[PDB]
């Protein structure tokens, strides 16, 4: 499970778009509330992609529904937060679209 | 990223993914392994309203901009706000 | 009780400014942390208000205990005067959810003796009984702050 | 901003719109999301012709009459391959007579 | 230089709301203590904006460079941020003197090159020609705290 | 306490005592007088002069928003000469 | 689209102003939705605060003509080499004989008047059409469109 | 070579082919079949007009492709509307 | 340590002369030796056709002084971002009085001649301690080695 | 503030203070114990001192300044002088 | 639109700008803060023409491109003495001298 | 020594002037040179004021004619390098008087 749970989140985290760059980074780690004290005033439950990594590890996700629950909770998070029509906020769409097409790919193949 | 909700009298509501999402009810019966959702119980009159309000929240959370009521007319009160509580709006 | 004002002896001039379209009731957290209401604040109005630093503040509906917001959020404690200017209080209507707007306007429409009269499920009915509380939203808010803390 | 809703006979959509975006703009935006190419449908303001590159703005869309909760109303037309359809008005779902209790 | 802003290293969220029927010009004054003009704010909306305690502000008519009011007073100073609340800025049309409002019009009316065509005083003229002006108002602030 | 402000075509306008002082010409013309009148001033303009002195009063020392106090072209620029004579 | 991607790496900028004209520098947000900023008076310098990717477009504050960065429309800050400020020259383009009469008879007549010069309707409805950043961000996606 | 250009007057402006050509309609006249005959008559063009049309020609060539500053093309209002007139005709 | 690098991708520039000045544009070679290139005449501009990460140098092609690029003393050209050209502000800096003075005298009196001038020892050294484009990459580089 | 700077024959400038300090040689007499608003040259002429101070007028404006500086004129009648006086102060 | 000045009454120089937009009087104002006399008791010049308190340095002939901060445009500057004002005197400047040969 | 080093440099930071602005805020941390490259090209040796709390444990500093050194060295950085009337300028000047009457009180009562 653990093998599976790397493969799905090394995945959405490596995906390249058709130019090349790399969607995840900017969410790979949360900012400091010294930075950005509005996400942390209006998002509720703030969790990035390497405290995703870190509860792969801990064994806090005990399937692969649990796992999608909090990459959408995090990809939802930015979305609110930042605008519709936001170079974030469609990655966050993309990243949401790429682990739907990642789990289904390992999970049953 | 549009989305298709169908009134009880069948008529076809697109809307923005993320704006029906606000739904706890609509997020759960969409998330996990459909852009298209049927409302049994709901008409057009109401629902066509559930969306208007999506469109409400979705833009006036986290606004500067002074908040201006959401109104509703006496006629539809009942039944937005039975459908309101099935959705979780 | 987290949320309670801090005796200070520092006056804080501030402008109670009600930008909602309903009448607003002040209500000013004792040092206990007790509401305590206010002298109303008709709609589109502005006043000058005399408290004290660190006095925690929270607004509204006078008629229907209804939820407002000030300055974007739900607590409202002034800051030390800074060279005579005043601080600023803005109160303005949430984004309530749909469920709660469509409970204010029934409740608003339907004497309470009636609500048994509507084909509604009796879950509906207890949340059309269950009129908003300061109280009520005070714990809740004690709930969000035990996370942060 | 201006906030619209475009209907066809059955179907609904609500979407975002600039006052200062022209009718051809949002027409395109419409074949984004309807997949039809942008020249087949014909646009209507309360059931008259629309003006295929004045501003909304310019067409009557301000923000007192097209509010994200209110969104103005306009037609659109599917023409195939020559066919002129009249506008379908198709209602939405009336409310029952207004209940004595809340009266 | 008595007015200015003072390097703190501590943010103050900060709400500019524009309850004038005037486009605004948010004009930060810096630690030298020069006015700095910051994008402006169209009538009736607010922005969330990204200041420092002790930051000294000032608002404009961007267009006229007529005098604002903000929370009633001259000057906007964001307090230190209380548990993550955002400070309010309320900019706001001052009552203007019968005369200053009346030139306002006039200039708004009449070609600068034309203010010599109108059948008025000299004085008059000259107060039509001294535009309103941030720096000159800036002067009269300190001897008024002189 | 009321006073009486007389315009060259010869109308009274009454207004308070207090309004009528918001301009130093006036508190010159008065202090050391019920009645002043203003030789050069048409009525269209001391009228909208006195309209102005409701407006100061009330919405100095306001917390509400003050609104745009209103001057038409047509009569922005006798209105102008009788502001600059007046001292508001 | 004209999207001003976040960076959160500054780029010092130098917006130099060699029109005859007041500008206004426009910065394109993250939405795309054009946001005015301070003019530049002519003649003027100064150096800014943007940063790397952040998509600029200038024009004349007054009647919104069109104007020239770097002899192109849109000005975007390379990230700086060695703490090197970029620099944004600001400048008139040569506009069309006609564009620059329309120019000229818009900023002598009243809009409501247009409908009393002796001339061609045309003419008047060219001059109706007052340039717009808004119509000039969409010509430049679809201009955009057609290089791919 | 040069072009000759006649106002409605009667005046006549040599201007250098190349200058002339920022004209789509003169442009069309002179390519249209000795050939590319070097006189065009304008009837209806002045020449206090035809004047800075020619103006605006020489302006045009110089400071496209210049690359600092280039400087404003002036018009008096006097003349305005009456170029502007011309500027339609002559497509430059 | 002060070089240009070998890229093969090309960098369209823009040399903006606004110095009172004619200006000797200097390119640094890869093996980092200065290469005199055509003057640049007061108040002009030309397209030039460099490559990415080349660095340039500019100075008062009579005389040697030290000019401005960008407000800094080295140009290096980023990669064109949609084929907008890179912008090269040339100018004066604000010269100490003295080095202003020294200029002057120095435009006026043959150097055989500092000699003669009956002014103290250590001007007639500075007179002849004449501006130069190798002295002052030695100093830059010293500049270099004490930021790392 | 304003400083007096006075030339041998016995002319007075009147400059501002952050214009003058421009010169390390004045910083360093103003900022010294001394025993200030004067500062006396008994070697400087009045037709160099006044360039002098029109340096400062030109430093002080077109620095922390971007697009364009221009020249600073020395007519060679003075340029000696104003060399010499320029090295006895700091700039 | 600003402006680099000389004020100068007999051996006396003030180096100052001020706006083209700002006026006489405001001018008469600065030199009463140096030279302790009121405006009342000044009258400034531009080259021999007395300037009006109440017009601005503009209209009074004095612009930015010929009161430059290395050329700046001389205001000249008479005091009252009594019931009359002394006459406008500048005491000049000191001569440099001749060019030496080796600058030619 | 030690003790008598923190009163005195203690006292000079916590100093307010008769405003109740702490005039030190500024001096407490020295900038980057990424931040402002033009200090560090003009000032020769730059110290803060926690640099002088570091070489009050680390003991560099053999007397209170030491200590009086660096705090004159700092404060005159700011006089050489800074504008004169400046908001920082005059702060150094009496953050000079303050450290000469708080080493005057400690040494000596
Ligand atoms: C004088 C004069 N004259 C003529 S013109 C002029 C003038 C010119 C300019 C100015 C003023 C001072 N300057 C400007 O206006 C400049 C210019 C132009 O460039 C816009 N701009 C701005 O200032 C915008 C601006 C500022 C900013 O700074 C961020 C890069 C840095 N910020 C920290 C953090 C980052 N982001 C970090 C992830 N973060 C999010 C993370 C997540 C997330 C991550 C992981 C997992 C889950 C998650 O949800 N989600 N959401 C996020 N959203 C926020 C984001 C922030 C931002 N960038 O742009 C300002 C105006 C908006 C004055 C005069
Ligand atoms: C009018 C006016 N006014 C004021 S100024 C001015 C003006 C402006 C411009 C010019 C003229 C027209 N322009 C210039 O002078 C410009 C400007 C400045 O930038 C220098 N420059 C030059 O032209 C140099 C120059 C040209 C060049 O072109 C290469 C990039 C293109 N080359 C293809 C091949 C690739 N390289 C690829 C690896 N390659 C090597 C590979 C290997 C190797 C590889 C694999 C395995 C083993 C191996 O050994 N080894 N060695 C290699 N070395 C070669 C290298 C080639 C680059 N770049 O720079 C000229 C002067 C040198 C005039 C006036
Ligand atoms: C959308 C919209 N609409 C309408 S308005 C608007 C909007 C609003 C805001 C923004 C953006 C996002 N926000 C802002 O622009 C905010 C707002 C306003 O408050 C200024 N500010 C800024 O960002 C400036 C700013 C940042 C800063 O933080 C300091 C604590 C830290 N800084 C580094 C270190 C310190 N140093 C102070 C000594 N200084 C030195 C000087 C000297 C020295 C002095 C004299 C003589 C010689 C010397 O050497 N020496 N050392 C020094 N250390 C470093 C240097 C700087 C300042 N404070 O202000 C930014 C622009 C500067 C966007 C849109």
């Amino acid at each position: 499970l653990t093998k599976q749970m790397n493969a799905i989140i090394d995945t959405v985290i490596n995906y390249k778009d058709s130019s090349g760059r790399q969607l995840s980074e900017v969410f790979i780690q949360l900012p400091s509330r010294k930075e950005l004290p509005e996400y942390y005033e209006l998002i509720r439950k703030p969790v990035d992609f390497k405290k995703i990594k870190e509860r792969i590890r801990n064994h806090k996700y005990r399937s692969l529904g649990d796992l999608e629950k909090d990459v959408m909770l995090l990809c939802h998070n930015a979305q609110t937060f930042n605008l519709e029509g936001s170079q974030i906020y469609e990655d966050s769409i993309v990243l949401q679209s790429v682990f739907k097409s990642a789990r289904q790919k390992i999970a049953k193949e | 990223m549009y989305v298709k909700l169908i009134s009880s009298d069948g008529h076809e509501f697109i809307v923005k993914r993320e704006h029906a999402l606000t739904s706890g009810t609509i997020k759960a019966m969409l998330s996990g392994p459909t852009n298209e959702v049927n409302f049994r119980e709901i008409p057009s009159h109401v629902l066509s309203k559930v969306c208007m309000y999506f469109t409400y929240k979705v833009r006036y959370t986290n606004s500067s901009t002074e908040i201006p009521e959401f109104p509703i007319a006496p006629e539809i009160a009942l039944e937005l706000l039975m459908a309101a509580n099935f959705l979780d709006c | 009780p987290v949320l309670r004002s801090v005796n200070s002896r520092e006056p804080s001039q501030v402008i109670f400014c009600n930008r909602s379209p309903r009448v607003v009731l002040p209500v000013w957290l004792n040092f206990d942390g007790e509401p305590q209401p206010y002298p109303t604040l008709p709609p589109g109005t502005g006043r000058r208000i005399h408290s004290y630093r660190g006095h925690l503040w929270l607004f509204r509906d006078a008629g229907t205990h209804d939820g407002l917001l000030v300055n974007q959020t739900e607590l409202f404690v002034p800051s030390l005067n800074v060279d005579g200017q005043p601080i600023f209080a803005n109160i303005t209507l949430p984004v309530y959810t749909l469920k709660e707007r469509c409970l204010q306007v029934v409740r608003s429409l339907v004497k309470p003796e009636n609500y048994r009269r509507l084909d509604i499920v009796r879950s509906l009915y207890e949340d059309l009984e269950d009129h908003p509380n300061v109280q009520k939203d005070l714990e809740r808010l004690t709930q969000e702050r035990i996370a942060h803390q | 901003d201006v906030f619209l809703m475009i209907r066809r006979h059955k179907t609904t959509i609500f979407t975002d719109a600039k006052e200062s975006s022209t009718v051809f703009e949002l027409k395109r935006i419409v074949e984004g999301i309807l997949k039809r190419p942008p020249d087949e449908q014909r646009l209507y303001k309360d059931d008259q012709l629309l003006d295929d590159g004045k501003t909304l703005g310019e067409c009557g869309f301000t923000s007192q009459t097209a509010r994200p909760q209110a969104p103005a109303t306009v037609g659109l037309a599917f023409r195939a391959d020559d066919t002129f359809e009249a506008l379908c008005i198709e209602p939405f779902s009336s409310p029952p007579e207004l209940p004595d209790v809340m009266k």
